[PDB]
């Protein structure tokens, strides 16, 4: 949506930001966060999600490592990782040429790999709000139907393969 | 679980990141500033972050109403105006006992469309998190990511498709006056209801005007069409379809009694063409017929079969059913023109499912015989599709023989793109036989 590629600049900040909310308690981000942000690594990595056509996703994956507190190192890489110990932060760039000064919303939509399993995190999401914002969305006025019934059926394995034991119970309000 | 985040949590978790998943970053904003003096978001982040069964706070910071409303609440739309920010707990509950903000992983929901937002943000990272613990770090995961990437072409083809917009119709304000007078009582408009209004000829030509323009309207459907071989077959299935779909409601839309019972009051009001200057210059009857007569052939084709479904078998089985329902152009009298850019379309998408079949085959890191055995196996396929298009050619050639005072322009002027995959197929098994004859001169020579 904009030529001005984020570089490690733009992305070091996104990280300052993103990575301390994904990853910390808001406010400063990791050091090796920043440290990989300001990096060759995330700048060519950034520059191309927000420069290149095929180069769309950027997820920086604040993964929270030991052996290091755990170090919510930001592996700023394509796709997100599979998501087990860490705090990944995957703000993929919403556009396929994202900007430096706009809004972080509209330049790199948000998204993770979480800490649970792939089946645990996303029966989580999906049944968080996958559902619901495909639901009221059709329901604001197919193939939303075959979608929606292939997130069900998603879903529905997630959480299956999510919890082996999965002892729930039932309330009567 | 216990961790209740109060009115003044959700203010600094406000303050520290709602413009940095909603705005250019910082500190707090505008919208950040009426997220964090709002009870509505410590209710909503106390359910979905304090409580386990919410896991998304939804930071629902739309961009709208610039001067953003923080519409935070548990449940989600998918809208092309909500700019959403759902904190997702990365456990079943973002408890703030831990690092406040990392209790949770930001999901920015954006302003896009539901198909748009849901193919962005799928295609973005759904598939990759369980294709990568599929892989990476059983019988589970890598059918999720299977299913994660099949939803996100399924929501980018639903935003790539050939979709009809919706057009109205402008009714006069008399019109829905004596409607109302009608409905006050048990009652429903006619000539004489109106008094003398059909006896106003200033009025008459109001509505006269007013029956133009929505024809007007009509028009803008009626003439709406598009060339068969335009972008891909799937689009073609998913424009008749939508076609029917608008076409349908509009109709319904004329078909309403204030409509229809203005054009009695222009006729009997001796305006004596309303009706026939209107359905004249409609030809939403025409347009109906026509997705009449393409029903079949628009119906039970394999789009998804192929491209949703890339396998080898899949894809096989999917130019069988392709000419399963391009057989059915007996009972759908395709033109053969349309036929032709159809099929032409039909190929294009062909080659673009063997290109994926080919990208899932992995030749180069397959040894040389294995290399030589899935060109082989490719361009098997590709000889399956060419017999297909050759029993399509068949079938048209008998709809030639059929119309052939009419429609005989079977000269088969479509591209078999199955041909030139093979081809390149035959250039890869060629790459890979001099390997192996070089490494049979290793051993040899």
């Amino acid at each position: 949506a904009v030529q001005n590629v984020a570089d490690v600049s733009v992305l070091q900040k996104h990280l300052r930001k993103l990575v301390p909310l994904l990853l910390e308690d808001g406010g400063e981000a990791p050091a090796a966060l920043e440290a990989a942000l300001e990096e060759k690594s995330a700048l060519e990595q950034m520059r191309k999600f927000l420069s290149d056509p095929q180069v769309h996703t950027v997820l920086v994956e604040r993964s929270t490592l030991k052996e290091d507190k755990e170090f919510i190192s930001y592996n700023i890489n394509i796709d997100i990782h599979y998501g087990v110990k860490s705090n990944s932060l995957a703000f993929i760039k919403r556009t396929p040429v994202i900007d430096a000064d706009k809004p972080v919303s509209s330049q790199l939509r948000v998204l993770t790999l979480s800490e649970d399993s792939p089946y645990e995190t996303l029966h989580s999401f999906i049944s968080n709000a996958v559902a619901p914002f495909f639901k009221s969305y059709i329901r604001e006025s197919k193939m939303a139907p075959s979608v929606e019934k292939k997130i069900a059926e998603l879903e529905m394995g997630l959480l299956h393969l999510q919890q082996n034991i999965e002892i729930p119970e039932i309330s009567l309000p | 679980v216990q961790n209740v985040a109060d009115v003044s949590v959700l203010q600094k978790h406000l303050r520290k990141l709602v413009p940095l998943l909603l705005e250019d970053g910082g500190e707090a904003p505008a919208a950040l500033e009426a997220a964090l003096e709002e009870k509505s978001a410590l209710e909503q982040m106390r359910k979905f972050l304090s409580d386990p069964q919410v896991h998304t706070v939804l930071v629902e910071r739309s961009t709208l109403k610039e001067f953003i409303s923080y519409n935070i609440n548990i449940d989600i739309h998918y809208g092309v105006k909500s700019n959403s920010l759902a904190f997702i707990k990365r456990t079943p509950v973002i408890d703030a006992d831990k690092p406040v903000s990392s209790q949770l992983r930001v999901l920015t929901l954006s302003e896009d469309s539901p198909y748009e937002t849901l193919h962005s943000f799928i295609s973005n990272a759904v598939a990759p998190f369980f294709k990568s613990y599929i892989r990476e770090s059983d019988k589970m995961a890598p059918s999720v990511e299977k299913k994660i990437a099949e939803l996100e072409m399924g929501l980018l083809h639903l935003q790539q498709n050939i979709e009809i917009p919706e057009i109205s119709l402008p009714i006069h304000p008399m019109i829905t006056n004596v409607a109302k007078q009608c409905y006050e009582r048990g009652e429903k408009p006619k000539v004489t209801d109106f008094g003398d209004k059909v006896e106003d000829p200033t009025f008459l030509n109001q509505l006269q005007s007013g029956v133009n323009r929505w024809i007007r309207e009509i028009q803008k459907v009626t003439k709406l069409d598009r060339d068969p071989a335009s972008g891909t077959a799937l689009q073609e299935i998913s424009f008749w379809l939508n076609l029917e779909r608008a076409l349908y409601r509009i109709q319904e839309k004329r078909e309403s009694p204030e409509v229809l019972l203005t054009l009695d009051i222009l006729k009997h009001g001796k305006r004596f063409h309303a009706t026939v200057s209107f359905d004249t210059d409609t030809g939403l009857k025409q347009a109906l017929e026509t997705v009449n007569d393409y029903n079949p052939l628009m119906k039970d084709f394999p789009l998804n079969d192929l491209l949703s479904a890339t396998e080898l078998d899949k894809i096989r089985q999917a130019l069988v059913a392709i000419f399963t329902h391009l057989r059915k152009i007996r009972n759908t009298k395709y033109p053969i023109q349309r036929a032709l850019r159809l099929v032409e379309a039909i190929s294009r998408d062909l080659s673009s499912q063997l290109l994926k079949v080919l990208g899932t085959r992995k030749l180069m890191h397959v040894a040389y015989e294995e290399f030589e055995k899935v060109m082989v196996a490719c361009f098997e396929v590709f000889q399956t599709w060419d017999d297909e298009y050759e029993k399509l050619q068949v079938l048209l050639r008998d709809i030639v023989k059929r119309k052939r005072e009419e429609n005989l322009k079977m000269v088969w002027r479509i591209n078999p793109a199955h041909r030139k995959l093979q081809a390149r197929l035959d250039q890869m098994r060629k790459f890979r036989r001099q390997h192996e004859q070089l490494r049979a001169v290793i051993v040899r020579v």
